[PDB]
RNA sequence: CGAUGUCGGCUCAUCACAUCCUGGGGCUGAAGUAGGUCCCAAGGGUAUGGCUGUUCGCCAUUUAAAGUGGUACGCGAGCUGGGUUUAGAACGUCGUGAGACAGUUCGGUCCCUAUCUGCCGUGGGCGCUGGAGAACUGAGGGGGGCUGCUCCUAGUACGAGAGGACCGGAGUGGACGCAUCACUGGUGUUCGGGUUGUCAUGCCAAUGGCACUGCCCGGUAGCUAAAUGCGGAAGAGAUAAGUGCUGAAAGCAUCUAAGCACGAAACUUGCCCCGAGAUGAGUUCUCCCUGACCCUUUAAGGGUCCUGAAGGAACGUUGAAGACGACGACGUUGAUAGGCCGGGUGUGUAAGCGCAGCGAUGCGUUGAGCUAACCGGUACUAAUGAACCGUGAGGCUUAACCU
RNA sequence: AAUUCCUUGUCGGGUAAGUUCCGACCUGCACGAAUGGCGUAAUGAUGGCCAGGCUGUCUCCACCCGAGACUCAGUGAAAU
RNA sequence: ACACAGGUGGUCAGGUAGAGAAUACCAAGGCGCUUGAGAGAACUCGGGUGAAGGAACUAGGCAAAAUGGUGCCGUAACUUC
RNA sequence: AGGACCGAACCGACUAAUGUUGAAAAAUUAGCGGAUGACUUGUGGCUGGGGGUGAAAGGCCAAUCAAACCGGGAGAUAGCU
């Protein structure tokens, strides 16, 4: 093992203010309710892009 | 190594997975519908589908056909019977794969699968 | 140095008398159309583009809309330009014609090369393998060492190691012609061509040949 | 394919029917060898039918090969084994006095013009 | 789409050799040899026939006393005059690879019957 | 000396040369074949095995050659551990002995979780002076180079005798680098047949799991080399070593000085590839954007109210592609994948039923039954909406011109 | 030769090349008679050498099947 | 050290395959186990195919592999038998 | 009649690979030696530091050994660090 230096606050800010994984932008709704969902799922009343798929 | 594979290699043995999807089409002519990981519903679509094909000519050449798999009663109950004669005039097309989300806690990515014509 | 813009469309055999079966691959040339040439005064260019779009008109990209609709009519493909000096033609001129190696006996194809991925250094590179033997390990499929003791400390770049192997353009700089049509843009050469139907290939004059 | 090791079998009259593959040569670094190649080649099992003895390093030349040929004709010739005439140490060329099978029809012509007295197929 | 298939039809024979391997033949071709044209003919065992086109091998195999010498004619290449057959033969499994190993009595490949 | 891993081989590098090969010449007791001998030139190239701790060696066989050196006799966080630099001892010799040899032979040990200076690969961001999409120029550079045998030349010229050519023209091999699954093999679990042991399906029937894919077979798509091919072009430009003419230094003489023709495998380009982070951020094809009030010695901006283009991302179906990115094919403005249909191709005549056969098992019905990856057809299943990103004509100065 | 300096002793056998091994030579630097001599047998994880059988050690890899690595969600280390 | 790839005196030790209280797979009886969902790249360990062959590898067939059961026929040198 | 030949249980821990800041404080995988006996194993006892144990290696005697462990002498001593 060997170490020549500790990494400062400033050389770890290189990976603490612009690396991105997620912005939750805007988000998926169906006119039926307002309770958000992401773009290509099936909501768990059944619902998914106006065809209702399934029902109980 | 491996080029080409459509199948996917999931996860276990190859005896598992035969074990699993065999006692899952079991539990799909039981239920009409399922709700599982998108891996398994969509990999749970061979052989079964082709399998509607099969039992669509109610022949004698075809009566030791289709056993081979899931051999507990169910199914031959219903093969050759409405279990092919039920889709033996829309030409192909008899599973319907869609996705749900993610498994409720974690990331996992979940799915459903049914039947296209089902009594419920 | 001007070229044609084609693809495989199969292989087929000739035969010897003496004899051997002779492989002999068959290209197809498509969308040739000439929509730009490049000339006079300006940035020391003199060349010719022949812009090989035929892409399903419902997915074209918007930068590509209006861009063909006077005079190509189609869009997508590579745009391919080539080095052209004095020859004369113009953008209201006729599609690069096949007839090009009417004479020509040879010929210089440049096409996309079968896929290997990351493939492996000793794969791609040719390096002398070391012996699984005697207690050694993990030597291979590898670069081997990748510089010199103490004085440089700085890695050459003669050295090679990572990548994708495949998919290079490459260089097969000699095929014999065997059959020619302008009027079915059918070319007939002896020997093999890099890729496959889903590749892409150019064929110009031969020149090292 | 016929590489050192190698064994061949016999072709000629007196020649040994154990012998072993030593050098391809022919050209700079050469490893393998087909039909009309020249072998450096080791006696491995001397007999009393031999006019040879066991460890005496001669010349052959190859006539039959189990990869096989289409250069003769345009239609391969494939053998059970491979099999080469054993050439005269001191004055070139094939020695025995009969040649068995029908071998190849270039061991007669220009190159090997002492063999055209001899009855081999072709 | 095979677009090529006017070109493999150029070098391709209407008259393609159909009857499955063990049927006995002889089998001739002209040489050439620059100037020196003439018919040979080799006698044996069909061993591989049909069915990929123009990439059909034709393999015949002699099954002589202490000799298996073996030969791949092409049929469907320029060299070849002509292909006749003089006994019947049955297989049931696999190209007849086994005539490497078969010799003798285990040669004899049935005669369907004829 | 408060640890600088060592000889030998493998594997990977880098620079010189007093040149082994190849290339260029001179001398000769150089006919010719060679050889013997000296620089011109470092542009290209430069072994396989045995016995052996070896590099060092003594040998068997090849080759166009088996050149010579440097770098800790380059390369153990890149390899083994034969030799040795861990205890063991052994036999001989020596010491009275505790032990040792200008002693040898034999037994015995070889690390990592790779962080940073670095290199490879890949994505994001800043900028090129508004906001974008797609190609191109080249400030520079790397790659290629050499080379076998045979036939003609040639049994001539020359030579007591033995022997015995130059050159450009062809054939035929081999391969560093590179392409492909064709040729011909192999493999092919995803396609189909044969089969041993066991358990089971209510039983029969014949079917399935499991045992190196349990055993034996073909075979597609594909993979591959154990397969086959192609390529080191001519030219342009100026030279090296060198061949000449005309003619000066040093009035002769001289290829050198002026002048003039001609000069290499190398050099600068051509051949193949790379490249604008080239603060020196280049060109083209083109595409679109024409806000306001309050406030500041105020080309910078600060607050607030309005309005969004070009063109991108998200969302995805997927494969001849691929670690991941990415790359090509596609999202009903639909054949991208699955189902289905038909071709294409492989396997081998199913099970049932009848008959023959003391019966086992066969035969017919029947070229039967089944058929993946290649291809066309068929939308039967499946491929989000306004929201997000990104605008609202773009700095100084010199000049023209319309108010 | 388990002891013949250094020298593959010198010569022959077997090998394509055999400093190891097999047989001889006597002219043994430092063999030699119970801290034994020499032959030898049954036993031997004993020391060394040859040939066949067979074989992915090798030409030269080509490949396939599990179980980890690799990515996430809950929990969450170190040498230096 | 522990809800640990661990250790463990003595007894009953079923059926079927088998030479076997090997290994396999069926009672009686028991289990799918507190990280598991994806991916199946580099990279690792274990196991298993394949042509011609062939030890050419290496100081050294180390390792690796063919062979592997049973009944019968057969069985050399040398020998203190 | 077996200090018989081979070979399971039973005992050993020779060979190769893996693991080597491990799953294991030497374990696993497949071979290998012994296996009615100069064999092996349960229980309670006896042998103790220059003393045991050892068909003998500087081998073994509690994660400690060319003289183990623990309380005191002890702040041994040093032309020395």
């Amino acid at each position: 093992a060997v170490q020549q230096n500790k990494p400062t606050r400033s050389k770890r800010g290189m990976r603490r203010s612009h690396d991105a994984l997620t912005a939750v932008t805007s988000l998926s709704v169906d006119k039926t309710s307002g309770e958000k969902h992401l773009r290509h799922h099936i909501t768990a009343d059944g619902y998914y892009r106006g065809r209702k798929v399934i029902a109980k | 190594m491996r080029h080409r594979k459509s199948g996917r290699q999931l996860n276990r043995n190859s005896s598992h997975r035969q074990a699993m999807f065999r006692n899952m089409a079991g539990s799909l002519v039981r239920h009409e519908i399922i709700k599982t990981t998108l891996p398994k519903a969509k990999e749970l679509r061979r052989v079964v589908e082709p399998l509607i094909t099969l039992a669509k000519t109610d022949s004698v050449a075809n009566r030791r056909l289709a056993f081979a798999r899931t051999r507990d009663n169910e199914i031959v109950a219903k093969l050759f019977n409405e279990l092919g004669p039920r889709f033996a005039s829309r030409a192909g097309g008899y599973t319907r794969i869609l996705k749900c989300g993610f498994r409720a806690g974690d990331n996992a990515p979940m799915a459903y699968i049914e039947l296209v014509d089902r009594s419920e | 140095m001007i070229g044609l813009v084609g693809k495989k469309v199969g292989m087929t055999r000739i035969f010897t008398e003496d004899g051997v079966s002779i492989p002999v691959t068959v290209i197809e040339v498509e969308a040739n159309r000439v929509t730009q040439v490049k000339d006079l005064a300006n940035d020391g260019y003199r060349a010719i583009q022949v812009t090989t779009g035929a892409k399903k008109a419902n997915r074209v990209t918007k930068p590509e809309a209006g861009h063909f609709a006077k005079a190509g009519v189609e869009a997508g493909r590579g745009l391919w330009e080539f080095r052209l000096a004095e020859g004369e033609e113009f953008t209201v001129g006729q599609s690069i014609s096949v007839e090009l190696f009417a004479d020509v006996k040879k010929v210089d194809v440049t096409g996309t090369s079968k896929g290997k991925g990351f493939a492996g250094t000793v794969k791609r590179w040719n390096f002398r393998t070391q012996d699984a033997t005697h207690g050694n390990s993990l030597s291979h499929r590898v670069p081997g060492s990748i510089g010199q003791n103490q004085t440089p400390g700085k890695v050459f770049k003669g050295k090679k190691m990572a990548g994708q192997m495949g998919n290079e353009r490459v260089t097969v700089q000699s095929l014999d012609v065997v059959r020619v049509d302008a009027e079915r843009n059918l070319l007939l050469v002896k020997g093999a061509v890099p890729g496959a139907t889903g590749s892409d290939l150019i064929v110009k004059p031969a020149v090292k040949a | 394919m016929i590489q050192e090791q190698t064994m061949l079998n016999v072709a000629d009259n007196s020649g040994a029917r154990r012998v072993m593959c030593i050098k391809v040569l022919g050209g700079s670094h050469r490893r393998y060898a087909g039909v009309g190649d020249i072998i450096k080649i080791t006696i491995k099992e001397a007999i009393p039918r031999g006019k040879v003895k066991k460890g005496d390093v001669l010349k052959a030349v190859v006539v039959r090969t189990k990869k096989g040929v289409r250069r003769p004709d345009g239609s391969v010739i494939r053998f059970d084994g491979n099999a080469c005439v054993l050439l005269n140490n001191n004055s070139e060329q094939p020695i025995g006095t009969r040649i068995f099978g029908p071998v190849t029809r270039e061991l007669r012509s220009e190159k090997f013009m002492k063999i055209i007295s001899l009855a081999p197929e072709v | 789409s095979n677009i090529i298939k006017q070109l493999e039809q150029e070098q391709m024979k209407q008259d393609v050799p159909s009857f499955r391997p063990g049927d006995t033949v002889e089998v001739k071709v002209w040489v050439v040899e620059g100037s020196k044209k003439r018919l040979q003919a080799f006698e044996g065992v069909v061993i591989a026939i049909r069915n990929r086109g123009l990439h059909s091998a034709f393999t015949v195999r002699k099954i002589s006393n202490g000799e298996g010498v073996e030969r791949v004619f092409q049929t469907h290449s320029p060299v070849v005059d002509s292909i006749s057959v003089k006994r019947r033969g049955a297989v049931r499994k696999a190209k007849l690879y086994y005539l490497r190993e078969r010799t003798g009595k285990a040669a004899r490949i049935k005669e369907r019957l004829n």
